[PDB]
């Protein structure tokens, strides 16, 4: 069918959408529109086309698209935007990102940190009052979490712009999200978003036959994407 | 859609009896669309299909009042 009022064009002046900065989430109830920026986040909530029409006599010429009541979204409300802080900041020059919302209906977005970590923002959900909470994922060893009272930063290994994430991606499962960073050093890393740890860390050039000169150069044109199996309950990843 | 116009149907049938029940079903008719071009007129493919079935058989609004 022929969609009424079926585009949009949304101009964020002064920031410069990311490439593959834009997600969208399908709920029962809505579909939410996630919109990362170099210096903003955007969340846009837009009805599910289950719940615009209440009668099966609807006469095909007049079915609307979900952008037709766009314009009454209030988009300065500080729930749908927030500012990006400049510390601990997005990585300059970066274009990995990835958003989702959580099983309790808050949007997340994943950045890469300016100090080679996963800059995590999680605003509340779209119908409750709360703050946009700030959380970064670094890998800190044990050693370097016991250690941390006694020795200057000099000695730490702070993470170099090697560990900085080239793609990102994420898998929610039950009440926990999955951050998948294939970084600069050919790494592939897991973390918990719950629990705040890296969980796995795979070297992708054990499956590349090996010429001595790629460990040397950052790896600035890599891909990752996810599938998942509902019927076998199996998470595939495509690098 | 089919439910507003036999909401309207239903409040026409107080309105030879009362209006100030059918005056704030016109008024929750204000928690409308109201952008002119179109919307209005699927008010007006409303008013328009009740003055159908004024003129047909019994009018689908009859019954809850006779």
């Amino acid at each position: 069918i022929n969609l009424v009022n079926n585009a949009v064009r949304l101009r964020i002046l002064n920031c410069s959408i990311l490439p593959g900065g834009v997600h969208i989430c399908e709920t029962p109830n809505n579909i939410v529109v996630l919109i990362l920026t170099n210096q903003t986040v955007h969340r846009l909530i837009l009805p599910h086309p289950s719940r615009m029409y209440r009668s099966e006599i609807i006469s095909d010429s007049h079915i609307q698209s979900i952008f037709t009541d766009i314009g009454k979204t209030n988009f300065h409300d500080p729930s749908n935007t927030y500012v990006i802080p400049a510390i601990p900041g997005r990585a300059p020059n970066t274009t990995a990102s990835t958003a989702w919302l959580s099983s309790d209906g808050e949007a997340l977005f994943a950045l890469p940190s300016i100090s080679g970590g996963i800059l995590v923002i999680k605003m509340p959900p779209h119908d409750m009052e709360g703050l946009v909470t700030i959380a970064e994922l670094k890998q800190s060893s044990v050693m370097q979490r016991l250690l941390t009272g006694w020795m200057p930063s000099s000695i730490r290994g702070d993470q170099g712009p090697a560990h900085l994430p080239v793609s990102l991606a994420v898998h929610t499962l039950d009440h926990d999200s999955y951050l998948f960073a294939l970084c600069q050093d050919h790494k592939l890393r897991m973390w918990s978003y719950k629990d705040q740890m890296c969980l796995m860390v795979a070297d992708m050039l054990e499956y590349v036959p090996v010429s001595k000169d790629i460990r040397q150069t950052a790896g600035t044109g890599h891909k990752l994407r996810l599938a998942f199996s509902e019927t076998l309950g199996i998470l595939y990843l495509g690098v | 859609k089919t439910k507003h116009l036999k909401a309207a149907f239903l409040r026409y049938c107080r309105k030879d009896i009362l209006g100030a029940q059918s005056m704030v079903d016109s008024l929750f008719s204000d928690s409308d669309m109201e952008p002119d071009d179109e919307l209005d007129l699927a008010v007006n493919q409303i008013s328009v299909d009740l003055i159908d079935d004024y003129p047909a058989s019994d009018p689908r609004w009859a019954e809850s009042v006779p």
